[PDB]
């Protein structure tokens, strides 16, 4: 059985830069080396195959070379939409995959933009209250986001999601969701998220009072 | 040969 | 658009068994062989199997022979995997692709479907709730709003999200899911769009739990706060 490597493992490069990805087979496979592009939670698409042709419709900034044991993938110029993770792959006996090398971007700072939600009238009927605090398209993913009610900062009762970096913008966004029991939340009245990012001159507070909306 | 051609080959 | 669909993963016990189907469509399915490749985060991808035009050439990975078997119906375009005596290593996204037919000594694959989760496990299916996250006063900002959909307390993974049956795509952001202290999974969807529009435009989120055949669609009404 035929062992491809990949490397580097991840890179991290801003619009414009040209990406190199290596790719080592640990017996000799010809020029039977494809390469496909995967974004998170997408299926994978295939770039190029016998080592050097482009399949059609992929952009020509993706070229492939080597043969034998060594082969490269290079991005000319990286663009936003090239945020992924690349395989190698050999088909000289059955198929076999390297371990992927994942594409992040580096782009300018962005402030996010906050929003929260109290819990909907039809989950509190249910028994329990999720209150979300949404932060929108901001860079880098390093935030701070608190929940405090009634000026009470919490700890134990929230749970963030990230998700992966735009394919325009190169942003994050992220969710906090705090979660409370139906008769918790009716002992409290102003709930807020307050944020904390490198892109906003002081911290951002998004509240309400329980019962307004 | 596994890696052979599995679709139809007309030629 | 050339295409293929999977369809059958979920929560199956270990032991038991699970028949996987694709469907294939936009090119000619009886002429094609065919793959099944799985995926997980930790060994990547593993080819699984792969089947001639014809249905009579087949082959297997090590790891699953003697307990996957791999078939097709031309006449359906469909392609199968019926996977007996899984393991909890078999747990995996599963993906049905295309041979590529480029001219060559050597042949792999080209086009690949969404794939469909497998969780070998004990634990039992649950399908989601979903809620409104309603947009207001608290969730708008210079112009524009944020609204979306809760969807929570389900297993196994995936949930997916439309908006407005796919018509909605810009500035959706869907995010990964949450593993809650009770097993079970939780994620949402939001939105961003004009303030200026929250009166006239009708915004649904579509909510699908494929392992337990669960699809709600939820209008989303603007709250007056």
């Amino acid at each position: 059985d035929i062992q491809m490597t990949q490397s580097p493992s991840t890179l991290s490069a801003s619009v414009g830069d040209r990406v190199t990805i290596t790719c080592r087979a640990s017996q000799s496979i010809s020029s039977w080396l494809a390469w496909y592009q995967q974004k998170p939670g997408k299926a994978p698409k295939v770039l190029i195959y016998q080592a050097s042709s482009l399949e059609s419709g992929v952009p020509s900034r993706f070229s492939g070379s080597g043969s034998g044991t060594e082969f490269t993938l290079t991005i000319s110029s990286l663009q936003p939409d090239d945020f992924a993770t690349y395989y190698c792959q050999q088909y000289n006996s059955y198929w076999t995959f390297g371990q992927g090398t994942k594409v992040e971007i580096k782009r300018t700072v962005a402030a996010p933009s906050v929003f929260i939600f109290p819990p909907s009238d039809e989950q509190l009927k249910s028994g329990t209250a999720s209150v979300v605090c949404l932060l929108n398209n901001f860079y880098p993913r390093e935030a701070k986001v608190q929940w405090k009610v009634d000026n009470a900062l919490q700890s134990g009762n929230s749970q963030e999601s990230v998700t992966e970096q735009d394919s325009k913008d190169s942003t994050y966004s992220l969710s906090s969701t705090l979660t409370l029991s139906k008769a918790d939340y009716e002992k409290h009245k102003v709930y807020a998220c307050e944020v904390t990012h490198q892109g906003l001159s002081s911290p951002v507070t998004k509240s309400f009072n329980r019962g307004e909306c | 040969d596994p890696n052979a051609n599995p679709n139809v080959d007309p030629n | 658009q050339v295409q293929v669909v999977e369809s059958g993963g979920g929560a199956v016990q270990p032991g038991r068994s699970l028949r996987l189907s694709c469907a294939a469509s936009g090119f000619t399915f009886s002429n094609r062989g065919m793959h099944w490749v799985r995926q997980t985060p930790g060994k990547g991808l593993e080819w699984v199997a792969i089947i001639w035009y014809d249905g009579g050439n087949k082959f297997y990975a090590d790891s699953v022979k003697g307990r996957f078997t791999i078939s097709r119906d031309n006449s359906k375009n469909t392609l199968y995997l019926q996977m007996n005596s899984l393991r909890d290593e078999d747990t995996a996204v599963y993906y049905c692709v295309r041979a590529g037919d480029w001219k060559a000594d050597k042949y792999t694959m080209d086009v690949w479907g969404q794939g469909t989760t497998v969780t070998v496990s004990s634990a039992s299916t649950k399908g989601p709730s979903v809620f409104p996250l309603a947009p207001s006063s608290k969730s708008t900002s210079g112009g524009t709003a944020a609204l979306g959909c809760l969807v929570k307390d389900y297993f196994p993974e995936p949930v997916t999200v439309s908006w407005n049956s796919g018509a909605l795509t810009s500035g959706v952001h869907t995010f990964p899911a949450v593993l809650q202290s009770s097993g079970l999974y939780s994620l949402s969807s939001v939105v961003t769009v004009p303030s200026s529009s929250l009166g006239t435009q009708t915004y649904i989120c579509n909510v699908n739990h494929k392992p337990s055949n669960t699809k709600v669609d939820k209008k989303v009404e603007p709250k007056s706060c």
